[PDB]
């Protein structure tokens, strides 16, 4: 759960990431495939080689949903259904590959932010990022 | 763990250029109040009601510094985390009962506080280092449970 | 998050049970404190020791806050703002004992209800249970 | 994980009692149910899409009968846990990459599936009993990962 002080946490500092989001998020999807292999599993698909274009587009697909988050944070099950379809119904992704995911978001996040990345501004990050794994997870519509 | 000579030298390289005692100050405040239960086991440092509180407090401070020596120790061991762990997972265990996941927990917040402070130097790769290490000393630190 | 079934399973379930619930949740504990004999230290103050009027009358207590549960499933954060300021800013409850008590109540439930305790209603009591101790380790009233 | 003979012996009298391949039927189904993503490991099987579906499935019985043997095999080895299951460890962790948190799952769907059927004899002593033993039996088949 989510306080209100967490949600404007939230809500500012995605803010000032601002359009750096999606560059970001590939960043992050590089640092799970490289510190946790076993999740290049789900992306066989792809060119997961660390700079490629097709991370650099699935960067782009991931940040603009967690800003759909960011926009729903009183009600994430309605604004994400159908990716709760997608990750839980469809693909049936092991939940620790979110905990890998969050990690390394804020591992990105720290890097870019520096001293901006409080304490309080993490703990209000790491409890969006898991609220949105439990959500993606969920078998509810 | 088995941590390969380029994963070593890539945790190694790094460590030459962090200052420990700020690692460990960081680590744990942000330990403090990202996973706020873990302060049970800190009551006596003083109020950690706040973020504020947590992060100026010296206890907090002095017992940081002291885990990340304890953890620059287990860098010159790497091939012994269980016996150089030992006493502290006896310790922590059998006297403390810390639930092992918090050992994992506290491992990533070092990692976080590296990537704050040296961002170049803290690439995908070497990340990926410093994940198996800590991993590692978490396991060892736990091996009283099994 | 729950699905509608869930929730359906949930209160259909816990309405069977009805009266039996604190005798239910008082074994519960019991559970918990034979099989996790960590958890003892959060009940220092009172006897533990197995059938005890303490274990009972607490059991009782927890029981009434899983009724309220049932009854505010659309929101459990308004609901158990209260209990949520116990477990979590008070007494500062690592969330792996709300694991441990939740496999407890499980394992009670299924020896008491047998055939009735069936995989699909296992599974919406334990997202329901799941849910609970995500409210009560919260902080964020 | 070290058990005392008191709990061997809790373990081994209910054991005794114990219809191995359909607590095992059991085990297996309510984990595909209650944590579906575990489903991925088993597409070959068939239709995993429902509950009524998973507790129908041919395979599913006879695969959970074949873990329970397993396990009723470590059950001949439990000062040797770790060596007994040495070879599913290679195959569980290097081959199929499962998660240790789900052997940890598994263990309580059978604990589930002991009360479900034996209530009488699954006391509070006795189910903490077998809470050591299969948490001893997934930290071995975890073990590759350490
Ligand atoms: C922050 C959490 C996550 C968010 C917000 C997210 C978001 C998305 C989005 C927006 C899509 C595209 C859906 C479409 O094109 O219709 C997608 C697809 C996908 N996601 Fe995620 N995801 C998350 C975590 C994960 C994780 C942890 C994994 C596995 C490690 C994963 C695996 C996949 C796969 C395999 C696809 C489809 C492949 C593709 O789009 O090319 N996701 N995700
Ligand atoms: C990287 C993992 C960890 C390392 C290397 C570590 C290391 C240490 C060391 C070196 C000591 C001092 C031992 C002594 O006084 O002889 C200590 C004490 C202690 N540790 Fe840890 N620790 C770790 C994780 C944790 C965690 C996760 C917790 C709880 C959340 C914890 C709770 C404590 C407590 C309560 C003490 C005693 C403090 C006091 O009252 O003086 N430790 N640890
Ligand atoms: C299903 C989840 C739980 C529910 C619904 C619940 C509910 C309650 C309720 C209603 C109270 C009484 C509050 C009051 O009297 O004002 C209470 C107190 C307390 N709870 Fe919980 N609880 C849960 C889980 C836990 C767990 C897992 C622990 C620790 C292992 C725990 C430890 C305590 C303690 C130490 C108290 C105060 C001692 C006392 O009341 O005598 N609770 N809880
Ligand atoms: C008590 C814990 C477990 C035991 C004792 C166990 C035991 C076994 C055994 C005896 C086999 C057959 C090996 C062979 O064919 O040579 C097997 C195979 C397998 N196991 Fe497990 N297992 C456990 C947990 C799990 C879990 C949690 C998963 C995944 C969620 C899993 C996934 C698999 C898969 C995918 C196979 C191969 C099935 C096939 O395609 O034939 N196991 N396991």
């Amino acid at each position: 759960v989510l306080s209100a002080a967490d949600k404007n946490n939230v809500k500012t500092t995605w803010d000032k990431i601002g359009g750096h989001a999606a560059e970001y998020v590939a960043e992050g999807l590089t640092r799970m495939f490289t510190s946790f292999p076993t999740t290049k599993t789900y992306f066989h698909h792809i060119d997961v080689s660390p700079g490629s274009g097709d991370i650099k587009a699935h960067g782009k697909k991931v940040a603009d949903a967690l800003t759909t988050a960011v926009g729903h944070l009183d009600d994430l099950p309605t604004a994400l259904s159908t990716l709760s379809d997608v990750h839980a119904h469809k693909l049936r992704v092991d939940p620790v590959n979110f905990k890998f995911l969050n990690h390394c978001l804020l591992v990105t996040l720290a890097a870019h932010l520096g001293a901006d990345f409080t304490p309080s501004i993490h703990a209000s990050l790491d409890k969006f990022f898991a609220s949105v794994s439990t959500v993606l997870t969920s078998k509810y519509r | 763990v088995h941590l390969t000579a380029a994963e070593k030298s890539a945790i190694l390289d790094l460590w030459g250029k962090v200052n420990v005692g700020e690692i460990g100050a960081e680590a744990l405040g942000r330990l403090l109040v990202v996973y706020p239960w873990t302060q049970r086991f800190f009551e006596k440092f003083g109020d950690l009601s706040s973020a504020s509180a947590i992060m100026s407090n010296a206890h907090v401070k002095s017992h940081g510094a002291k885990v990340l020596a304890s953890f620059s120790e287990g860098l010159k061991h790497l091939q012994d985390l269980k016996g150089t762990f030992a006493k502290l997972s006896e310790l922590h265990c059998d006297k403390l009962h810390v639930d092992p996941e918090n050992f994992r927990l506290l491992g990533n917040m070092i990692v976080i506080a590296l990537a704050h402070h040296h961002p170049s130097e803290f690439t995908p790769c070497t990340q990926a280092a410093f994940q198996k290490v800590t991993a590692g000393v978490a396991n060892a630190l736990a091996h009283k449970y099994h």
